[PDB]
């Protein structure tokens, strides 16, 4: 239910990520004979089919206030855990509470 | 912390003199440097800077002095120059070099300015 | 766009003066730091005060200011005989390439 | 009560959490993403006079920084050195671990004074200054970063379907955050 | 069942904390434009009605011994992850193992 | 095993998680909750030298530092300004990012000399020197703190029902720390 | 499912830890009271019944791997954090979804 | 995805995620562990020549720590005071709360220059520097550690079944971690 | 670093007398000042102190000397004064001048003394 | 409160000697620290020991010194001909203002 | 395993010159640094190039220098006439007990 | 920063002499100094080193010197001496001390080595 309302869409996504587990070759994983500081991204380009690419970059923007406000509150100077947070409130809002069968929120089919 | 400025004598019209500051004390190399001068009877005015290598090593000057002086720097020597050339009247002051950045922790005041060199042209 | 200044100022014994310095919406309103130096008579400028605020070691806390619009005020309380000296104020032009402009100085008298 | 985006069959809903519809499956931490877009990429001017407008300084206000794990390809990059006219810093230096943005084919390196009338530089539409991983609220010193903004979503069970030369342009200016700035390109 | 054992009991709480998200103004949100590090704070006032400022307090004490013993075993500076472990560890204990319906720790009723 | 609190109707009792009673709901991490409580309201002693009494010098033992998200509006805070009688520092400054305690209707600042025979200064009793958001176990230089301890709750499903002047007072000091310690206060 | 794949196998675990929750003795669990850095930790013998260290010291060396390889990817300074992240995904895997009873991933027994 | 051991009836099985086999039962956080081993235990050699072979210097990698909770008594640590022959540190300081290794029988101390190639000494292997109870990736200056590896594991509900003197030996080394290198042991 | 004490001089009972302790070398305005005496042929005494201006400034005195000297300070010359009244017999002795804290990493012996000033009372 | 030293010591060539400083439960053992200074006949004192135990640069390490109960020590190990001083210990009173108190000083004679 | 050095080598005004010296597999490819130093007739050995890429403060940008393999070079563009001197390379041995190795010399003329 | 070497002087072969090097204006206590010599017509060559007091205070020397000097250092005079005994021919040479660890933030040239001091042996 997100509608692009940017002046322009640039349809194509070109990114770098790092893959966290790399089929390593011998001993590539080793610090000492791995690869220095600058070699160890991956690239890829996906494009905007199926309307994703306006939808995500739409996302993007209204994440932004809630961010900011959420950085204000804290006094970490750097902040690794939201990912974390989300998933612990995921699986709050299941299975927070007692399940009654047949109620809106129990997701058991029996 | 000195600065020693040499140099200034007495010019006819027309004629060119070079004016020597020489720093020691303090980290020459990090600092950048200005020229200011004050007439007899009026206050102060600044004619010239000269940044540090680490910042591109330009000078800038003011629009009247520009074109006729030129200043300059040597950190082997820890020297700073003026060369006035073209001297038409209305030049005649004393001139001091001015030294870097005013945030110190401990520098403390008379480590910024000279005592000044006499220039007359006449 | 130059700085101004009174041509005198004078003060009684143990009361406090002040010396104004009044700039442009390009020099001191701008955001540039205001300095202010005291020629006695014979000898060459000492800084007094840099940077709108600070005082280097040593200078007596007799002496201060502040900045507010495009003005700027240098305070000295409790005259004392050596205090008899050109003052001058600093600050940066933003409309002439960031070149030092340099106040007409004030003449105190005790 | 930050907006997490669910993708759908190839669509992205904000998945609604005061309702619970279960149909999304999240069975891993892996599923879990923060990815950063280009502020670029929606068409903003990139104009060095232009992109400084956005910028300011400001004090009274802490940073903070936030990491995230998959960026965009950047096509402008900046880099500031910036002294005041005494030669003084306005720019802090980069904490230990703080990276230049790792791909942009443009690095408009502005070297210059100003009167940096603040304790921090702040952007005064809200984005993010976006480094090697971590995104800033301020500007650090002799740092390339490219400006955007954050997102968190939540991957489809599929890995496969989701997830080089640079140059520099130097360039000298006076007068740097203010009504008219002058800057000159070598 | 906590029994408030303190020689008294300031039983009016006035209290200041920061609201994670709150509803901004225009630009409010954004830090150049947002309030000074002096202005985030809200306050307001709860009195000890139903006995409860009492037990707060008494619980406060209760935690600290408890409290002191996890800081001394970590070897992190600042810890900010209590919450989230006491999230997790809620979950665990509920749905951390295989459910047997009628049983008394599995909290289904169908 | 830090026990956690959570509020039945109009009431808080310390969840025994050995056992598993579910009636409690937590459906969102915002239900959890810390809270510092100030000393001062179980009525100790506030004046000066009864406080001081409390705090003791201590070597080999490392500081540490929790978090806390509401507090309490104190009406005594200290600072303490303490050298050794020859001028050395026996407090270590704060470090990034710990700013006083926000709200205290008066800091009792403390200036003087001690013998200071010990890396840290802690509480005797073991309670916590609470500062803007932060609990430590020891007492920084310069930094205005409360004595306090530290709660958890999860708070109940209903928001609504749950969650500035000051003035400083100088004294010098002689023999800080000690069985007789001279204060005159100005 | 583990086989020690080693030279050697010292079979003895001779291990030092510290206890998170000592029944502590009065004042020992104040910190001014309490004991120093050095004397926090208690130790304890295991042998190599039922070949468990030999299969223990075979998985740590199956570790590393993947451990080095994570590091590499995160730029955080110290992790503290990876016990968290196993809890986590131990309940989603189990949780995570929607239960149909009988299936091989739905764990309640009627 | 790294091995998570859960113990079974006296016997360790590293439980695979992709299935879901639900007779492990994790009531609570307290199971969790993480625990280091000595690669001593596994028979490798100690004598302080062989061991310095396995070390080596790099430039370009930035170093990380990851925490663990329970160790084993070694009998070899090692604590390296190594500089460069005009007189430098090519070991970095122990930043704050890197503490040496708590137990050990025998710390051998070498001293000495070598050419130091690099900003950081890492493993050749992979293997971990055990610290205590923080494990690096590099070598710090003067600061006693354990070469180990380190496993995460899921403990049994019951506790009770799972979980002092040291000399110095000094060394004088020249050419330190080069093909052949020069000790003395005094 | 060097500290450098004169104005001692032979002087009448009950008469004045004023002592100087210029300083040179280290950081005069971040230190505690203290002056000492020590009389001939008996051991060391400890007259009084003046703290640091970002301390208070304030001084204090032995019970003795209470009341009759004055320590001052001026950290726009680097001097430390101390002004000797009503100087009635026993107060015969060589003066020193020692300089703040003891907590230097590189200061070194014979940092911390200066070399003595003799006064005579006769 | 004064501190006490012996009028003189003595010692061999070579060998060891140590020199007392006696205070009381005001003095030394309420935590304050003992100096040791070396006058020279004809000169000034230098410091030798500052702050109970350290030395500053250029001090030979023959000279050290401990502190116990409310007493101190200075050990001078090797005596050389140039040795002969009078040695002054030093600490802080404080139930004296914390003002200086010195020992009566002892002679060493080779 | 002694440094080798070019007896003399010369060139025009304004050009750019290399100096080479050439060590062994135990004394440049061992990894060592090497050092240049100018030697202007009747006066003393100044640093020109410390660390095999470093310069002390004062020292123009026309001296610049490099290691590759068992060599090392030292590149001097836009020949003045204060040039002439007597240069040496400098490293340590790894097979002589870490002790230094300096190159023959070579004179430069203009 | 200075460096100060003297006691050179015309020697007969086999006989004895001293030679010193007195340093100021930098940490002298934690530096390594080296001495080096140059023969007249010919190159440089390194004689010796002595470490810094904290890294053991151990010397070495070069095969062809060994066993005839003796090199040493006194922290409390800030004094660097070789001792030069049973001069045997093709010694003569102009002789400097070297100072310390070539990592400086702003040492600078000139502030490494000293200005010789010639010893002939005859
Ligand atoms: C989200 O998108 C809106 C729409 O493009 C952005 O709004 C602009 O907002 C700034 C102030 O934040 C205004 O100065 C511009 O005039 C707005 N543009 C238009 C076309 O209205 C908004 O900035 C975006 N959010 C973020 C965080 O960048
Ligand atoms: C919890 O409450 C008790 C009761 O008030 C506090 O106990 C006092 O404890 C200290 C030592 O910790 C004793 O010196 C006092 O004599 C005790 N007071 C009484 C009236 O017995 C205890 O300090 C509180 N816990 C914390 C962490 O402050
Ligand atoms: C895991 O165990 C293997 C087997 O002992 C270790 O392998 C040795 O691996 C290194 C390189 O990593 C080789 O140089 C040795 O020759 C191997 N030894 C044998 C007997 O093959 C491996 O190092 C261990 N993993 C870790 C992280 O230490």
């Amino acid at each position: 239910a997100i509608v692009n309302a940017q002046p322009k869409c640039n349809p194509n996504l070109h990114y770098w990520t790092t893959q966290d587990e790399g089929a390593a070759i011998g001993l590539a994983w080793i610090p000492y004979f791995g690869p220095a500081a600058e070699g160890i991204y991956i690239e890829g380009l996906m494009h905007n089919q199926d309307g994703l690419i306006c939808g995500l970059r739409q996302l993007a923007n209204e994440t932004t206030q809630a961010l900011q406000l959420f950085l204000r509150a804290t006094t970490e100077l750097r902040t690794f855990s939201i990912l974390n947070r989300k998933a612990i409130d995921f699986l709050l809002q299941r299975w927070g509470g007692t399940c009654h069968i047949l109620g809106p929120d129990c997701c058991i089919e029996p | 912390v000195q600065l020693v400025e040499s140099g200034g004598g007495l010019v006819k019209p027309g004629g060119s003199l070079r004016l020597s500051c020489a720093a020691s004390g303090f980290s020459f190399g990090n600092a950048w440097m200005n020229w200011v001068r004050q007439a007899p009877g009026k206050g102060l005015e600044w004619v010239g800077r000269i940044k540090s290598k680490s910042d591109g090593g330009t000078t800038d000057y003011a629009a009247p002095v520009k074109d006729r002086f030129i200043i300059s720097r040597d950190d082997s020597k820890k020297t700073l120059y003026l060369q006035m050339n073209s001297l038409r009247r209305e030049d005649t002051a004393v001139y001091y070099c001015v030294r870097g950045p005013f945030y110190c922790d401990t520098c403390g005041p008379n480590d910024y300015w000279g005592q000044g060199t006499l220039v007359t042209v006449s | 766009s130059v700085l101004t200044q009174p041509p005198s100022v004078s003060g009684a014994p143990g009361q406090r003066v002040t010396i104004s310095c009044t700039g442009s919406s390009s020099n001191i309103g701008a955001g540039y730091d205001v300095q202010w130096y005291q020629q006695l008579p014979g000898t060459a400028p000492k800084v007094l005060i840099y940077g709108n605020n600070n005082r280097p070691s040593g200078v007596p806390d007799r002496f201060s200011g502040s900045k507010s619009g495009s003005s700027a005020s240098l305070a000295i309380t409790g005259l004392q005989a050596e205090d008899e000296a050109d003052y001058y104020c600093q600050t940066y032009d933003s409309r002439l390439r960031d070149q030092w402009v340099f106040g007409g100085g004030t003449k105190l008298t005790v | 009560s930050i907006p997490l985006g669910v993708i759908h069959n190839s669509a992205l809903q904000v998945s609604d959490v005061d309702k619970l519809v279960c149909r999304d499956k999240l069975s891993s931490t892996n599923q879990l993403r923060s990815v950063g877009l280009n502020l670029e990429g929606n068409g903003v001017a990139t104009d060095v006079p232009s992109a400084t407008k956005r910028w300011g300084f400001r004090s009274g206000v802490p940073p903070k920084v936030v990491n995230y794990e998959a960026g965009e390809w950047a096509e402008n990059c900046y880099n500031l050195e910036i002294k005041k006219p005494d030669g003084s810093e306005c720019l802090p230096a980069a904490p230990d671990g703080i990276r230049g943005f790792p791909r942009c084919r443009y690095v408009h390196k502005v070297s210059g004074t100003g009167p940096c009338a603040g304790d921090f530089a702040f952007h005064k539409e809200g984005a993010f200054f976006l480094y090697d991983r971590l995104a800033s609220t301020v500007i650090y010193r002799g740092t390339t970063f490219a400006e955007g903004v954050v997102a968190f979503l939540i991957l489809p069970q599929a890995k496969k379907d989701f997830f080089y030369y640079s140059t520099t342009i130097r360039y000298q200016a006076t007068g740097f955050g203010t009504n008219e700035t002058e800057y000159l390109f070598e």
